[PDB]
RNA sequence: GCCGUCGCUGGCAGUCGGCAGAGCGAGAAAGAGAGUGGCGCGGACGCUACGCCGCGACGAGUAGGAGGGCCGCUGCGGUG
RNA sequence: UGGAAUGCGAGUGCCUAGUGGGCCACUUUUGGUAAGCAGAACUGGCGCUGCGGGAUGAACCGAACGCCGGGUUAAGGCGCC
RNA sequence: GGGCCCGGGGGGCCACGCGUCCCCCGCGAGCGCACGGGGUCGGCGGCGAUGUCGGCUACCCACCCGACCCGUCUUGAAACACGGACCAAGGAGUCUAACACGUGCGCGAGUCGGGGGCUACGAAAGCCGCCGUGGCGCAAUGAAGGUGAAGGCCGGCGGCGCGCCGCCGGCCGAGGUGGGAUCCCGAGGCCUUCCAGUCCGCCGAGGGCGCACCACCGGCCCGUCUCGCCCGCCGCGCCGG
RNA sequence: AGGGCGUGAAACCGUUAAGAGGUAAACGGGUGGGGUCCGCGCAGUCCGCCCGGAGGAUUCAACCCGGCGGCGCGGUCCGGCCGUGCCGGCGGGGCGGAUCUCCCGCUCCCGUCGGCGGGGGACCGCCCCCCGGCCGGCGACCGGCCGCCGCCGGGCGCAUU
RNA sequence: AGACCCACUCCCCGGCGCCGGGGGGCCCAAGUCCUUCUGAUCGAGGCCCAGCCCGUGGACGGUGUGAGGCCGGUAGCGGCCCCCGGCGCGCCGGGCCCGGGUCUUCCCGGAGUCGGGUUGCUUGGGAAUGCAGCCCAAAGCGGGUGGUAAACUCCAUCUAA
């Protein structure tokens, strides 16, 4: 279980950074590269990751299946959106919202969204 | 746990103290849910006193 | 114990609660059906419960069954039960104390001359 | 000093035991070693059993182990004779000898005497000359079957006469095992005085008689 | 803490080779971290070679 | 481990905790049990009555195997045998008592504490106390003495 | 005002959202109960629960005790 | 009508270090011509304790201490320092 | 003076529907200002690229108040008490055994293979089960011989004279008093137009079963003492209970 | 790195620069002045929505095709594995048992009759595998259809979006 | 030892010839490929689908960093060559002329030692565990031991010098 599991990891992983006086999770699927057992991106059986497209255009939403829990190879489920910036935003709000897949990540997953667009436009 | 280690002389499966660990299904449960106070989530900060003279 | 408890007049089919294990007991020949709850049972008593057709819970199944713990029977076990309490009280050497002495034999020759008869200086 | 409640502690370190510590840092090379050594002799003597020569049943001594048996050290003479053993061909054909040891009743006589005879039904001899086999020599069909043997030869074990239940007697019900005992005990304790106050009462009305 | 699923057995293509084993019992023991620890520890110094002036 | 222990703590602090009056002096009041019948009589007379003096007789040469005994109470007396032995015999008709040999299970002598099932049983051993055998005799059972 | 300690063995799993309805600080027991008859698709942060939040009191220290150090040093198993 | 007032949550068990040179003051007090002498009772201190005052000072008087701003005090003071 | 400042013949009221009976004689809507659950301005000005702006702390210097040199033994140290000229590196509660208590983990009336054996890291790890011998625990007590841990009720008989003891068969059964977390029942009670009476909940006088633990009183086992009457038998005893 | 040569500390010393100097020096608190440097300053922030001007496009919504995913009390869809579930089995077997019991090795006795030791079999407890029935999970454990919703790719929409 | 039965031909010694663990030596995979940093590099990037090449060898060391592939090595029931050993098979000359059961008759043991006294040391060994000096000094169904001195008496158990 998600509980049984954030157990073993809260404070042992390869993913846990601690350092001048913070803590930060490098693994993929946290929304905010946070120790949380809320935005920890492997112990939930629904995560939502958002990261850059290959190429410095859109992003790439993933999201967790229900069946392959254990089967690494097919659990997430990746969708490039290379849209307007608004529209961009508007697609995560429903893929979370109207599927009510993990709705507590919302903003996080659209204010991470919002962050790579921006970066993605040419540095001044 | 129904069958003990053959090829182990005397050894069986180490017990669970938990047998659903699952703590959200558990607390998220109606039938812990019927049992619970309403939650009392507003915050009380300290009230500057003010004088009544 | 817990059989004995559980008998008392008034508590029939009621869940016997003990946060600790609940050994056997080889001295029992009945075993009635019991519905308990413990932190542990050791293989035979699990045996000797469930052959008797009794039910056996860990905590997290009572939560779901007893939330408030209503028709619950809280046991403990003997705490005074230890071979730590026998050494306890006024000191061995003392008038009536029968206290347990900290001897590394136990014999004719080990402590048991003087201060422990008459014939021998004194005794208290 | 003593402080409070405590045991009263006399190690016995006042020596110079320091010079004379026993570390067993070669424990597992000295396990090794062994184990080397019976695997080199267990290949030195194939065919013949790696434990040994068979050894006898014999009852541990003292009441405190007299319900067990276990290895003894060799058959006896008495053993080997009712058996027909002689006792210098003994330790050639595996069978262990124990000139010492007597036998005192019958049964522990018996029961290593058929343990022989058991045991020299399982011998399988190869004949001294490979080409020319000799009377007691084992059929050359059965020396294609000889392989050598591992553990204890005829392993010895504490076996229990199993009881059924049966329907209790007036007899043994009525029996009383705590009077029995306690009088036991105080005939066994006052048969030496009692002979000897029978012996003086016997003089005492002797004289007045004659 | 009593499923026991189908395990797929992989051909060395990296395919499913179509046969399948329900999932050993020893895999659902509970997972103690403190008592691997423990463990862990003690074994590991059973190892080591003495050291002296 | 030497981290967890009070040395670490104690650097920087004279003294290393033991006082700056009385010192840490190499071995005041003696070595080992010194001092008994002297400045630590207290100490021996409080926690340790009988220490001190003899008695009873002196026996030679002791051979703790001609004293071996080991005993067993009367509610423990059936899980010397299996299970279905019990249950069997309490179901029976005939009546017939299984034979429970105590000797067999390392023990000589029978002792009577606790209660017995009411079911007959025939009981074996080198040793019986007067209350095992009333307890015994009380379910119909009988007692057989065996050397 | 701020720091810490102690206490309240205080509060938060209720982020219960369009399969929706936002409360339970309030002088004074226990249900914001359930019934049967007489246009838009939108709503900040949180929760390393070993975490976060609130309120009140307090804070001298040798000998000595205890706790916590994301204080520091060397080597070993993992990991980065 | 929990049977006076006032205040306060109590009880209990293990393990336990350092100490076991003390000294001072009001009052009482033994020896001594007396002593900043020797010896007691009670309480409070110094020892372990800074701080305002007694110019200075182990103990006197006031008051006991987290790092700060404002206000007011104590004992003591307000010619100049 | 007190009696909502009793009753009768200009100035402030946290008086303001009514049917009535009669003592006496359950929702109006808005809007707004604020001495109202801890500060805002929906108020302004000057200066600014080569000499000027900010930089707590930090380097040097100055001034005012404060300020005796540390470690140590000591009632008392700045002491005319001892160590210390200066700098670097080294430098002092460790390891083994035993014990006690506390804590954590495993199993649990058991538990432990530590010795032995089997089968690069590995001298590790894994296995033994007729390898658990053995240790500790499960039984105490006495110098020892030794002994060694609940009872009552019903019916019959025997001895003494309704009661007592000895002996036989059937029934129940590991004590009780006080306190005691928790648990249990439930008088009454928890509202919405109004009456009835239901389903689930929830508070509760009173009453119960009572954990651990403590205090007290009984009981049981071993040693010893006092008194006293019996029961057993292959051994009839200086026997045994 | 120049033959006791890697690095090259501190004490202590020479010199250069700056500052200062009659109550030894040093020190705490508080400012002040001066320096060394740092801001890699010197017309001063950034973000969302809205209004308006200039423009400019891989042009919006809605529809169709395809793929993927979430959920469904599909009030009770089909197929599945599947219950540390419960019932019925001529079910085919392993493990254990201090529950009972025709065959054999050795031995005492006369060719007979008994004891030890060695084997079937029955029985009971547990377990695994096979078949039928109820309820049962699939949130440590899934597939196919249908439905709803969401997302993406491709068409079409060509402009008060 | 004698008698009656029963059964026996291989066991070794000195020489001589033939046949299947140990020591020493020599050897056995693969990049110095293409750009590039450097004083020099073993560094960094690359080496098609696939993934430079070897790999039973990615221990280690050397070489102008930091190297599985440059060298030595490492892996391998890998290769070759010498020597010692062991285990077997035959011949010559030798030695032994060998055994078991039952009856009959015979024979059988360690002395200045044991044990005893006393002394000193020693031990857990206590009216004396062991050892030694001096004195006494044996026996032959005897002697020693049987953890409290001693007498009488049975048992058990060994057979010292
Ligand atoms: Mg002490
Ligand atoms: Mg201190
Ligand atoms: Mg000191
Ligand atoms: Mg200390
Ligand atoms: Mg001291
Ligand atoms: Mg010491
Ligand atoms: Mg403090
Ligand atoms: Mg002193
Ligand atoms: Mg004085
Ligand atoms: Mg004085
Ligand atoms: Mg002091
Ligand atoms: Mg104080
Ligand atoms: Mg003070
Ligand atoms: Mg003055
Ligand atoms: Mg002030
Ligand atoms: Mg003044
Ligand atoms: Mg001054
Ligand atoms: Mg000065
Ligand atoms: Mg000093
Ligand atoms: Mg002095
Ligand atoms: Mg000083
Ligand atoms: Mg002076
Ligand atoms: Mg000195
Ligand atoms: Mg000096
Ligand atoms: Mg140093
Ligand atoms: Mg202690
Ligand atoms: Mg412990
Ligand atoms: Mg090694
Ligand atoms: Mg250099
Ligand atoms: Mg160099
Ligand atoms: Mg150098
Ligand atoms: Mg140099
Ligand atoms: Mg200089
Ligand atoms: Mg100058
Ligand atoms: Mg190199
Ligand atoms: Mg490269
Ligand atoms: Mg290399
Ligand atoms: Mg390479
Ligand atoms: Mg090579
Ligand atoms: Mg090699
Ligand atoms: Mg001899
Ligand atoms: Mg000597
Ligand atoms: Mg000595
Ligand atoms: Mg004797």
């Amino acid at each position: 279980s998600a509980h049984l599991q954030w157990m073993v990891v809260r404070n042992c992983s390869s993913f846990l950074i601690k350092r001048n006086k913070q803590t930060y999770s490098t693994e993929p699927n946290n929304l905010k590269a946070r120790n949380s057992f809320r935005y920890n991106g492997l112990i939930h059986r629904k995560t939502v990751g958002v990261e850059p497209a290959a190429d410095g255009k859109g992003v790439v939403v993933v999201m967790k299946r229900r069946s392959g829990q254990r089967k690494p190879a097919t659990s997430y489920v990746r969708t490039t959106i290379n849209k307007n910036a608004r529209a961009t935003l508007s697609s995560i709000r429903h893929m979370i919202r109207k599927n009510k897949y993990h709705p507590d990540l919302r903003m996080a997953a659209i204010r991470r969204a919002s962050a790579i667009l921006r970066s993605q436009k040419p540095v001044m | 746990w129904r069958k003990a280690a053959s090829l182990k002389s005397n050894y069986n499966l180490p017990m669970h103290k938990m047998l659903n660990t699952d703590l959200s299904r558990i607390l998220k449960s109606p039938e812990i849910q019927r049992a619970l106070r309403a939650p009392r989530k507003k915050i009380h900060r300290r009230v500057l006193k003010k004088n009544p003279l | 114990r817990m059989i004995r408890k559980m008998k008392l007049p008034g508590r029939e089919n009621k869940t016997a609660v003990v946060v600790g294990t609940v050994t056997d007991d080889v001295r029992v020949q009945e075993v009635p059906k019991l519905k308990v709850c413990a932190l542990r049972v050791t293989s035979r008593a699990r045996s000797r419960i469930l052959k008797a057709g009794g039910k056996i819970l860990t905590f997290d199944q009572l939560a779901l069954d007893s939330p408030k713990g209503r028709g619950t029977v809280l046991l403990s076990g003997p705490r005074k039960g230890r071979e730590v309490y026998r050494h306890f009280g006024k000191a061995p050497g003392t008038p009536h104390s029968h206290t347990k002495p900290y001897v590394r034999s136990k014999g004719r020759k080990f402590e048991r001359a003087r201060g422990r008869r008459a014939s021998r200086g004194y005794k208290n | 000093a003593p402080s409070r409640n405590g045991m009263i502690l006399k190690p016995h370190f006042h020596k110079d035991w320091q010079r004379r510590v026993a570390t067993w840092f070669n424990q597992p090379a000295r396990k090794i070693r062994r184990r080397k050594a019976r695997q080199a002799r267990a290949r030195r003597i194939a065919p013949r059993p790696a434990a040994g020569p068979i050894r006898p049943i014999v009852r541990c001594p003292t009441v405190r182990y007299h319900t067990k048996v276990r290895a003894g050290r060799g058959f006896s003479l008495e053993e080997l004779r009712v058996a027909g053993i002689h006792k210098k061909v003994a330790r050639t054909i595996g069978i262990s000898v124990d000139p010492r040891r007597r036998n005192k009743s019958t049964e522990s006589l018996q029961a290593n005497v058929q343990r022989l005879k058991e045991y020299r039904s399982k011998l399988v001899l190869f004949p001294r000359k490979p080409s020319a086999p000799k009377k007691g020599d084992s059929s050359a069909e059965e020396l294609k079957l000889a392989t050598q043997l591992t553990g204890p030869v005829m392993p010895i074990r504490n076996v229990f006469k199993k009881e059924k239940a049966r329907v209790i007697t007036e007899e043994e019900k009525n029996f009383k095992a705590f009077a029995s005992l306690r009088m036991a005990r105080a005939n066994a304790r006052l048969f030496g005085i009692r002979a000897k106050r029978a012996k003086e009462a016997a003089e005492q009305d002797v004289e007045k008689k004659k | 803490a009593c499923a026991r699923p189908l395990i797929s057995v992989y051909s060395e293509k990296g395919e499913s080779s179509g046969k399948n084993v329900t999932l050993p019992a020893v895999f659902k023991a509970p997972i103690r971290p403190d008592i691997v620890n423990f463990v862990h520890t003690n074994l590991r110094k059973n190892n080591r070679q003495p050291y002296a002036v | 481990p030497s981290r967890l222990r009070k040395t670490r703590k104690l650097r920087g602090h004279v003294s290393h905790g033991h006082g700056r009056i009385g010192k840490h002096r190499k071995h005041p009041g003696g070595r080992g049990n010194a001092g008994g019948m002297h400045h630590h009589r207290i100490n021996f007379d409080k926690y340790h009555p009988g220490y001190f003096g003899k008695v009873g007789m002196r026996h030679y040469h002791l051979k703790r195997n001609q004293s071996f005994c080991p005993t067993v109470n009367l509610d423990k007396l059936w899980t010397l045998v299996s299970e279905q032995t019990r249950v069997n015999a309490a179901k029976n008709k005939t009546g017939a008592a299984p034979i429970i040999d105590v000797v067999r299970s390392g023990y000589y002598k029978v002792l009577g504490k606790g209660k017995l099932p009411k079911q007959p049983v025939i009981v074996k051993a080198k040793f019986f106390s007067r209350r095992a055998e009333e307890k015994i005799k009380g379910v119909g059972g009988a007692c057989v003495l065996v050397a």
